[PDB]
DNA sequence: TATTGAATAAAATTGGGTAAATTTGACACTATAATGGGTTCGCTCGTTGTGGT
DNA sequence: ACCACAACGAGTTACCTCTCCAAGTGTCAAATTTACCCAATTTTATTCAATA
RNA sequence: UGGGAGAGGUA
């Protein structure tokens, strides 16, 4: 039945705004609310102010742990990726280098590894720098972590405080944070639970066949479902006009929704409602399974 | 959360067209609220239980200060500080299951709107809003 | 031709992959479902079928799972489970012999665990030799109860052994609850790829695993030298020890 | 309704009747509502439209299901105002 | 009859043709935007009268259809981005086209 | 057992396994039965004179030319001379009438004069359709002349019994009922326009047949016998093939259709096998039955799958134009009209010749 | 359009009559090379009304001066195509059938009529077993099974006197015959003697459907179906797909079935057909009848292609995905759209932030309104291209539009009240709602990813209702 | 000219049948931007949007509003007729009332009204004469002999004569025709007239 | 000096019928022998009617 | 009179994404429409004089 | 156009 197919790729790129979801690796979901300037984050006596700010009220109902000592961790391992950055740009030589790695490297309790740079050839370990100067990446397996104890080590070698947390300044007023903030690196993703998804909205658009109802879906254009606990809600309100807003001018009621979108359009917000054409579809159906129902004039 | 919502669409279909219709039907009879002492203490006091309803019966007690408070008025704060100021037992106050008026029930046998405060006017869907009342926390039972 | 094209197209298991990232792809490769021709539905199952069971150390993992109404009847495949010859769920164990844990690995299914004492992967080892402590403890028949240093039977052959792929990239996992770390597991199949790619930090080692595994890279085939590299192409020289005797 | 027979009964000087209250449940409750409406849109449709064709009822949409279903303003909040008014009419007519 | 798919496209600005080729189908690289046309698609709307003024138009062109109805692919809207692949499949015995 | 099932084929299996099959001479004898009946209502119809009167009306109305023979009739050209004959015959059998065992045995020669009367068979199907208008309306006529001959009575029916076996027809049994002085009798003694609307009626039909009553009734009773004879032994051969068409309903079970409607298909193709079968072609009765039945079931499922009549012969004939054109696209470009120009050139060709 | 009853009872066969607008006859919904009805079939345009707006099948009437016009070349009156769904058609039944609603929706509501066991009206009307409805002697007593042995030997005993019939005929020929209110005075005179509690139970069941019949004035035979009325062609529509094949109708399915059978059956009957032949075409018509009432009640589903079971008109009207319960009781709804919510810990207590392209869209003919009332646009296609191409003048008549309209805000499940509250709008630049952070516990809304709806009130009924009971800063205490 | 489209968008949505649709453009107009310009064009020109919906029984309620318009045009030229302007308030109020509503229902009559179609002709007013296709072969058509051409039975004016003279019981027939009727023609013309200038303020907006 | 009610003639309508076209529905296509069908489960919990020592 | 079977109905709400779902053609009787006639019957503007 | 299944996901 076809004769030629035309296929057709586009190519989006979405940035980050607010609205869209995010997580780190702990199940510690949100959504961006404000997308802040960099002169307004909060920053640090070096003046490098914070990507991302989370809130320290959700971890003590949750008790995801592994946020906070992730969050250290990463301070430590970008602290030992600052000071290997500055050996480079410095350039210092390649034996600072190779005794600066390496004790890095042979830092743990009684850990299992033995990486050795004396095998290491020169271009070798500044190639080595080169991937280590944004970070050292570190391991930790699954119910065989780093202790406190190893990671204060590590802080202790990065030239950083040992209890993990520094002085923030203000970004606005310039001013101080009275307590020490717990500021280190995260590794945050980005779900695919996206505003440029989820955002939809409806004036007037296409109805369903039998019901003559709003069709649903962003795909097709449709309405939001005001179901049975949204009726009941507004029972309880008492919005009585309200309610037979939603059920005859906003839905299946034809000469309602007609006249109700050109009286607005004059000026003149007022509706005048009738029969939705559900309860006439009703009335067939129950007239086709052989039952006379019909509406008692008075 | 699926048991919830079985049981808060059960209790909105019984309770759905209980409006309050009248004014007051004019009745005597009511439930005497007193306060829970079930066990080696109490749940919920007087105050608590009385505060909004609106008395079937004035209060009859030699007691402390022999107070007498009258028929038909809606139990105030102050006036459960009298309450609990003189002491007071118990107290036959009037409730929906014990109205008179048919096809609803009186203002006077609800009391007081607890989302406002004052009496509860007439054209209200109290038995709606007893229901969503009661079915609402079945997610955190 | 028309019912195996229906089944592999339509069936309840015939499933649209799901392709965010490659550990999207590969979790969705190791799952194991309870529903389907012949399997449970999803309306009529209880709470005895969604509940960890003590023998799913090892197999199932218990921290991977959707957290809806599909919540104990759709699982996920531990780390170093395989089958039998009969499609029982086996896991590897240390064969330990008179205090000696050996580094000889005997796969044992489901039953067969049940009958020995098994030591954890948390206990100490020391030279190459026995335990450092002498009331270790061990799990056996169900339960977990503490035993002596000479009794045990075997031992876990790694500390995840336990956890799935997904539930074994968390770093310090131990730390979690585990009503956050089921959803932290979830919630890293759903993350999209990004313009520049970026490491973690803080890792666990079993992302080299997943990313030569998942088949989403491209690994060599036979090493060499690299003779002309492309935004769109690899030429690789291979070395003549790897190279056949009738090729270039 | 009962009350009501009674009422008219002591009103125009005869017996009465002797009744005894059914608790029935939330279920049974809503299913034995004098309105087939509400009943047929709660649950058990096909036993509820069976009885109620075969006993001929009618409907006087006294109730908020009723007059959600019908498209009407409901007995509640400011349509009470309405409510009242139509019955005034259709009373004093 | 049978559609075609060709540049030709009635009662549409001359704005929206920029984007596509001589042949009906878009340019690769074309930042398309949302109600804009793609590839161009045109349908037979049906004779179904006998008037002079069709007659004449059948006579002097000899486009047999003349009435015919616009029914390109068009972008979904809230979508953009650029163009980066397309993809034609023609069935046997029909001539493909140039962009083909 | 009745009772324990809801499955519909389940039942319909359980109802056709109690008639037993037939051998290969059962159906023979069988057949052998509905000869017997066809040839026992041909031949109370072979001493009918008004089918013989019929035919001879039908005979020199065909004498006009306006029908062919070919669909008239199938033997017994030879039909011209032979007609003539059976012409002379029903002459002889028409001035001899008035004499009366002459007339008794040319009865009897007119019936065995008919036993070679034998005709195409969709023209003998509407043969016996044509006889079953006006015979079974003599039939039906004396049928509301004998309920409308008791029910007016409201009497106690023996003397009227022993009153109905004379002639019923004159007024002699009237007044033979009139005074024999019961209370019936002077409040119906205004039945003399009834039974005189009989008298005309009867005149009709001593007019039609010769004589009375009786023998027409004895006639169409032999009519009935053989008629219910006839159903009874096609009934007899129709329950004892139901699972031929089982075996082959179930070669198309799933092309469209449920299974029992095949198998209702089936029997109605049975049905019409039985009724156009003949024995003495050597063939026992399945070669013959499972062509109906084939037929039948895959028809189901591919049913489920003047200047005016000058110019209408101009455009019908393919004449002066290329191309012939059929019934239907000169009659929808012509008109609306579908069979009306078939009767308006019908009309044309018994005009113009 | 004034009514004060909703009144149900049981439908004559002149009452089915009365509502039909002619016989459907042949099975055939459509041809499907020129997409066109047929002549009395399921889809006629000569019964159910024209298929184009204001125009004939044929084409020749087309323009709406022939307003309603019988066209003489197809004979379909031009009017509207609303017709399509408020026309129904009937189909004259070969023979009765038994409706499926009063035979099975337990108690059976004929075994409760006749006092007879729902085994022996099945076995009736399955035409297993033969039942005696009026015995001149005195051997035989009403309503009682013969099988078919018994009525044989009966037959040829009695000769004609009695007269037993079998399937759904003979029962109607029972509910024909029996005496209501005769049955009423000897059930009532039988409760008197009654000690036993079980016949007393019993008895007031009985007597109290006896009651209700005698009162509601129906006739007890309507229960056995002799015309089938048909539900009209919008009510049941053929869904093309997009590739030129037709979506299966389980409607349709089951109506051309029972028109099949009923053709068959009639066939049969005028073909002087054997009595097995016979019996079995009317089980199978009766059965059709009731799948096509309740499919999955009496015997196993008519299933479809697919092997699901085949929708019905009782499962039209009833279940969760029913009539009732998903388009009486709560529908889809315009101006109305959906984003996720964000903090907005700068606004008021009666403020949202709401995005501009959502009101931009939700709000557009007030904005076309005002364009009208301020006259920047003459004509709809100017007032078109200028809202669509979002003018700072737009911006401006937005901005005074949305100010001073609530807007309802609504996050699933709304289990309590105060899950639809009123705000006023703030618009801003984004895709996100922006919840005020104290209105949070009432909409039980943290924001890991909860979406909620807006909901624009157009009256000004409804806006002072959003203003004076379901604003933000009305609602300061729970109703529990 | 251009007002009967809008009323085949007042229908609800009808099922498509045939090939390939949904053009997806603006070629003519959408469905709801129509309804718009008749918000539009509703500020001036009201009249005969409304009577034309009511005539042609789309939105069953501004039959009121016709009549209601109707009512004020008759009470602002009711000063020009003999008959009318020496009546009292309220009986001249009920008297513009009844013949408003009869003027109305006159206009709004046509084939599709219950009990009002030819009976030969079945509204179509044209058959077929049969001796003018006998003697030139093709078909031909005539005028229905019955309905004269129209189609349908036109209303007779004394309606409104036999429903006023239960109100006013001394106003016969020959002064209703000399100073009453002309104000009821003059109604049914100025509904055609209403509705013609609101075509033509549909197709000035609508351009 | 008009205007209006009784009478009135011409035209439109209406109920009934009626002879003649014309549409509707059904048929109609033929011999070796052939003779009883493929669906369904771990898919829990309350209610209610129906049938059973 | 007092207990074990089948069958119905119920299981939150809203939203999102995906895949997949032959051939007129001739003929025949009976019923039905259809174009027309026509007598009665209603409608409606016009006339005559008698007041206005 | 727009209906029904099945699968997965979000709160
Ligand atoms: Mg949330
Ligand atoms: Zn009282
Ligand atoms: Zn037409
Ligand atoms: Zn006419």
């Amino acid at each position: 039945g076809v004769l030629k197919i035309v296929k057709v790729y586009l190519a989006v790129k979405r940035r980050i705004q607010p609205g869209d979801k995010m997580a780190g690796r702990h199940g510690n979901k949100g959504v961006i609310s404000k997308i802040n300037p960099i002169e307004d984050m909060p920053y640090d006596e070096n003046g490098t102010p914070v990507d991302i700010v989370l809130n320290p009220l959700g971890v003590p109902s949750r008790m995801n742990i592994g946020q906070i000592l992730e969050t250290h961790l990463g301070m430590a391992a970008k602290g030992i990726g600052d000071k290997i950055n500055a050996m480079l740009k410095q350039q210092q030589e390649v034996a600072k280098l190779r005794e600066f790695i390496q004790r890095a490297y042979d830092l743990g309790a009684d850990v299992r590894q033995k990486v050795d740079l004396s095998t290491f050839s020169d271009e070798e370990v500044m190639r080595l720098a080169e991937n280590l100067r944004k970070g050292m990446p570190i391991a930790t397996p699954v119910f065989d972590g780093a202790k406190e104890a190893e990671i204060k080590e590590l802080l202790k070698l990065g030239d950083l405080p040992t209890s993990g947390q520094i002085r923030l300044y203000d970004g606005r007023t310039g001013e101080q944070f009275e307590r020490p903030v717990t500021v280190g690196y995260m590794y945050m993703l980005k779900l695919n639970h996206l505003v440029d998804d989820k955002m939809h909205a409806r004036s007037t658009g296409s109805y369903s066949l039998v019901t003559q109802q709003p069709l649903g879906g962003k795909a097709q254009f449709g309405g939001q479902r005001f179901g049975e606990m949204e009726v009941w809600a507004l029972e309880a309100y008492g919005a009585a006009y309200t309610l037979q807003e939603m059920l005859t001018v906003k839905s299946d009621d034809v000469n309602g929704r007609t006249k109700m979108y050109k009286n607005i359009v004059d000026g003149n917000h007022q509706m005048e409602p009738g029969m939705p054409e559900s309860f006439n579809v009703l009335l067939k159906e129950i007239r086709s399974l052989g039952i006379n129902i019909e509406l008692e004039d008075e | 959360t699926a048991n919830s919502g079985y049981l808060t669409r059960r209790l909105v279909d019984v309770a759905q067209d209980l409006v309050v219709t009248e004014d007051d039907c004019g009745t005597h009879e009511g439930i005497m609220m007193t306060p829970v002492i079930e066990g080696g203490d109490v749940k919920e006091p007087l105050r608590d239980r009385v505060l909004g309803r609106v008395t079937a019966e004035d209060v009859l007690k030699p007691g402390t200060a022999d107070i007498l408070v009258p028929r038909n008025t809606l139990l105030h704060e102050q006036w459960c500080d009298l309450l609990e100021e003189n002491s007071v037992d118990a107290v036959k106050v009037r409730s929906v299951v014990s109205c008179d008026t048919d096809f609803g029930v009186c203002a006077h046998c609800y009391g007081r709107d607890l989302a406002r405060g004052h009496i509860i006017n007439k054209g209200e869907a109290i038995g709606v809003i007893a229901a969503q009342s009661i079915g609402e926390p079945g997610t955190q039972l | 031709s028309a019912a195996v094209k229906e089944f592999f197209g339509s069936s309840q298991l015939s499933q649209f992959m799901d392709q965010n990232n490659p550990l999207s792809e590969i979790t969705h490769k190791r799952r194991i479902s309870a529903l389907g021709p012949g399997g449970l539905t999803r309306e009529r199952a209880g709470f005895e079928v969604r509940d960890v069971h003590p023998t799913h150390y090892g197999r199932v993992c218990p921290i991977e799972t959707p957290e809806g109404p599909n919540i104990g009847l759709i699982n996920s495949l531990s780390v170093y489970a395989q089958t039998n010859e009969y499609g029982f769920l086996e896991t590897p164990y240390r064969k330990v012999t008179d205090g000696v844990v050996t580094d000889e690995i005997h796969y044992l299914s489901a039953i067969e665990e049940g009958n020995y004492v098994i030591a954890q992967a948390n206990s100490n080892l020391d030279e190459e030799g026995h335990f450092v402590e002498d009331l270790v403890t061990c799990r056996s028949k169900g339960e977990s109860s503490l035993f002596s240093r000479d009794q045990v039977d075997y031992m876990d052959v790694s500390t995840q052994q336990v956890v799935s792929v997904g539930a074994s990239l968390i770093p310090f996992l131990e730390h979690d609850d585990a009503n956050r770390a089921l959803m932290g597991a979830n919630m890293q199949r759903q993350a999209v790829p990004t313009l520049r790619a970026d490491k973690p930090l803080v890792g666990t080692g079993m992302e080299r695993a997943v990313a030569v595994d998942s088949g989403v890279t491209a690994v060599a085939k036979r090493g060499g030298v690299v003779q002309y590299v492309d935004a769109s192409r690899i030429v690789i020289k291979v070395n003549e020890d790897e190279m056949y005797p009738g090729e270039a | 309704r009962v009350k009501i027979a009674n009422r008219e009964l002591e009103a125009n000087g005869k017996v009465g009747a002797t009744y005894s209250r059914d608790l029935l449940g939330i279920t049974k409750a809503s299913l034995a509502t004098e309105s087939f409406i509400s009943a047929a849109s709660f649950q058990e449709t096909t036993r509820v439209l069976t009885e109620a064709a075969v006993a001929g009822k009618r409907d006087e949409l006294r109730g908020l299901k009723e007059n959600v279903i019908v498209g009407r303003l409901i007995p509640a909040g400011t349509g009470y105002a309405y409510h009242q008014d139509r019955m005034r009419r259709r009373a004093a007519g | 009859g049978p559609e075609e798919i060709t540049a030709d496209i009635p009662n549409v600005g001359e704005a929206a043709l920029s984007k596509l080729d001589e042949s009906g189908i878009v340019y690769i690289g074309a930042e398309v935007t949302g109600g804009d046309i793609l590839v161009g698609k045109v349908t037979p709307k049906g004779e179904t009268q006998l008037t002079p003024e069709e007659k004449l138009l059948r006579a002097i062109f000899g486009e047999k259809a003349s009435d015919v109805k616009d029914s390109s692919l068009r972008v979904p809207n809230g979508v953009s981005g650029t163009v980066i692949d397309v993809q034609v499949f023609t069935r046997d015995g029909v001539e493909k086209d140039k962009r083909a | 057992e009745i009772g324990r099932t809801t499955d519909p084929v389940r039942m319909y299996m359980r109802e056709m396994g109690t008639v037993e099959l037939l051998t290969r001479e059962g159906e023979i004898d069988i057949a052998k039965r509905i000869e017997d009946g066809i040839n026992q209502v041909q031949c109370s119809v072979a001493e009918y004179p008004e089918a013989i009167t019929y035919l001879l009306e039908q005979y020199d109305r065909v004498e006009a030319e306006e029908a062919r023979l070919s669909d008239l009739i199938t033997g017994f050209e030879l039909a011209r001379e032979k007609f003539a004959e059976l012409r002379a015959q029903y002459v002889v059998t028409r001035d001899t009438i008035k004499a009366h065992a002459t007339a008794q045995e040319e009865i009897l020669k007119l019936s065995e004069v008919f036993k070679q009367f034998r005709l195409v068979p969709k023209q003998f199907d509407y043969l016996v359709n044509s006889m079953r208008v006006m015979m079974d309306r003599v039939r039906t006529q004396e049928r509301l002349i004998m309920k409308l001959c008791v029910e007016q009575c409201k009497m106690p029916k023996k003397n009227f019994i022993t009153l109905f076996t004379g002639n019923e027809t004159s007024d002699t049994w009237f007044n033979a009922a009139i005074a024999m002085n019961k209370p019936w009798s002077e409040k119906l003694h205004d039945v003399s326009e009834e039974v005189h609307r009989a008298l005309q009626k009867l005149q009709q039909i001593e007019e039609e047949t010769g004589l009375t009553i009786e023998q027409v009734k004895d006639i169409n009773r032999r009519m009935s016998i053989g008629e219910a004879k006839a159903r009874r032994a096609k009934k007899e051969m129709v329950e004892a093939n139901l699972r031929l068409v089982i075996s082959i309903a179930k070669k198309y079970t799933n092309r469209g259709l449920q299974f029992l409607d095949l198998i209702q298909e089936g029997n109605i193709g049975l049905m019409k096998a039985v009724d156009k079968f003949e024995y003495r072609r050597g063939y026992k009765f399945s070669t013959y039955a499972t062509w109906w039945i084939r037929q039948a079931i895959t028809r189901s499922i591919a049913d489920q799958a003047t200047a005016r009549e000058a110019k209408v012969l101009r455009m019908r004939f393919g004449i002066d134009m290329n191309t012939d054109y059929t019934l239907e696209e000169v009659g929808k470009q012509f008109d609306v009209t579908r069979e009306r120009i078939r009767q308006i050139e019908a009309k044309a060709l018994r005009k113009l010749r | 359009e004034e009514f004060d009853a909703i009144k149900i009872a049981l439908a004559s066969p002149d009452m089915i009559r009365s509502w039909s607008f002619g016989e459907v006859k042949k099975p055939e919904t459509i041809n499907y090379r020129t997409f066109k009805p047929e002549r009395d079939g399921l889809f006629c345009a000569r019964i159910f009304g024209p298929v184009k707006d204001y125009e004939c099948l044929c084409g020749k009437y087309k323009r709406l001066k022939h307003r309603g016009v019988i066209c003489e070349k197809c004979g379909v009156e031009v009017t509207q195509t609303k017709v399509r769904r408020e026309r129904m058609g009937h189909i004259e039944l070969a023979s009765p059938t038994a409706h499926i609603w009063f035979l099975k929706s337990l108690p059976s509501r004929i075994g409760l009529l006749l006092d007879m066991p729902l085994r022996d009206i099945e076995r009736v009307l399955y035409f297993e077993s033969y039942v005696v409805i009026e015995g001149g002697m005195t051997n035989l007593e009403r309503q009682q099974i013969l099988t078919e042995e018994q009525y044989l030997d009966a037959l040829e005993e009695f000769g004609d006197e009695f007269d037993a019939k079998m399937g759904a005929e003979a029962i109607q020929a029972l509910l024909k015959s029996m005496d209501l209110e005769q049955e009423c005075e000897q059930l009532r005179e039988e409760l008197n003697e009654t000690n036993s509690e079980t016949k007393r139970k019993k008895l007031t069941k009985r007597i109290k459907l006896l009651e209700a019949f005698v009162q509601s004035g129906n006739k007890p035979e309507w229960m056995i179906l002799t015309v089938l009325p048909v539900l009209p062609p919008d009510l049941r529509p053929l869904v093309p797909l997009d590739g030129g094949r037709f979506a299966t109708s389980d409607l349709n399915d089951l109506y051309r079935r029972v028109i099949n059978r009923n053709n068959r059956l009639k066939r049969l009957l005028d073909l002087a057909a054997p009595d097995i032949i016979v019996r079995n075409e009317k089980r199978m018509l009766q059965e059709a009848v009731d799948a096509l009432l309740d499919n999955g009640r009496r015997g196993r589903a008519i299933t479809g292609s697919n092997k699901r079971p085949l929708k019905s008109l009782a499962d039209m009207i009833k279940g969760k995905q029913g009539r009732f319960r998903q388009n009486l009781l709560g529908k889809r709804v315009d101006y109305s759209g959906r984003s996720v919510i964000t903090v907005g810990p700068y606004l008021r207590l009666h403020q949202c932030g709401l995005p501009k392209k959502m009101a931009l869209e939700l709000f557009k003919p007030f904005i076309y309104g005002k364009l009208e009332l301020r006259g920047l646009a003459t004509t709809i296609k100017a007032a078109k291209k200028m809202v669509e191409r979002e003018e700072a003048v737009v911006w401006d008549i937005l901005d005074e539009v949305i100010r001073e309209h609530p807007v309802l805000l609504n996050r699933a499940p709304t289990l309590h009240r105060l899950g639809i509250q009123a705000f006023e709008p703030v618009l801003i630049e984004g895709k996100a709602i922006q919840l005020h952070p104290l209105v949070c516990a009432a909409y039980n809304a943290d924001f890991d990813g909860d979406q909620m709806a807006v909901h624009v009130p157009l009256t000004l009924e409804a806006q002072l209702e959003a203003r004076a009971l379901m604003m933000s800063t009305n609602n300061i205490l729970s109703p529990a | 000219m251009r007002l009967e489209s809008v009323a085949k968008f007042h229908s609800p949505k009808s099922p498509m049948m045939s090939d390939s649709p949904r053009a997806t453009a603006s070629d003519s107009l959408s469905g709801t931007d129509v309804m718009a310009a008749m918000g539009m064009a509703q500020s001036q020109a009201g009249f005969g949007m409304a009577a034309f919906c009511g005539k042609h029984e789309l939105s069953q309620n501004d039959k009121q509003k016709a009549i209601n318009y109707l009512m004020q045009f008759a009470h602002k030229v009711s000063g020009k007729y003999r008959g009318v302007a020496k009546l009292e308030g309220n009986t001249k109020a009920k008297v513009l009332q009844v013949l408003a509503t009869f003027a109305y229902a006159d206009y709004c009559r046509s084939a599709a009204t219950p009990g009002a179609r030819c009976r030969d002709c079945h509204g179509t007013g044209r058959a077929v004469d049969i001796a003018k296709t006998e003697l030139w072969g093709r078909v031909v058509e005539k005028e229905c002999g019955r309905c004269k051409g129209v189609g349908y039975s036109r209303m007779p004016a004394s309606a409104a004569y036999r429903a006023v003279t239960m109100l006013i019981p001394n106003l016969t027939q020959p002064t209703w025709s000399r100073t009453v009727k002309p104000l009821y023609d003059a109604l049914v013309v100025q509904c055609h007239k209403e509705e013609s200038i609101a075509d033509n303020i549909l197709n000035a907006v609508t351009r």
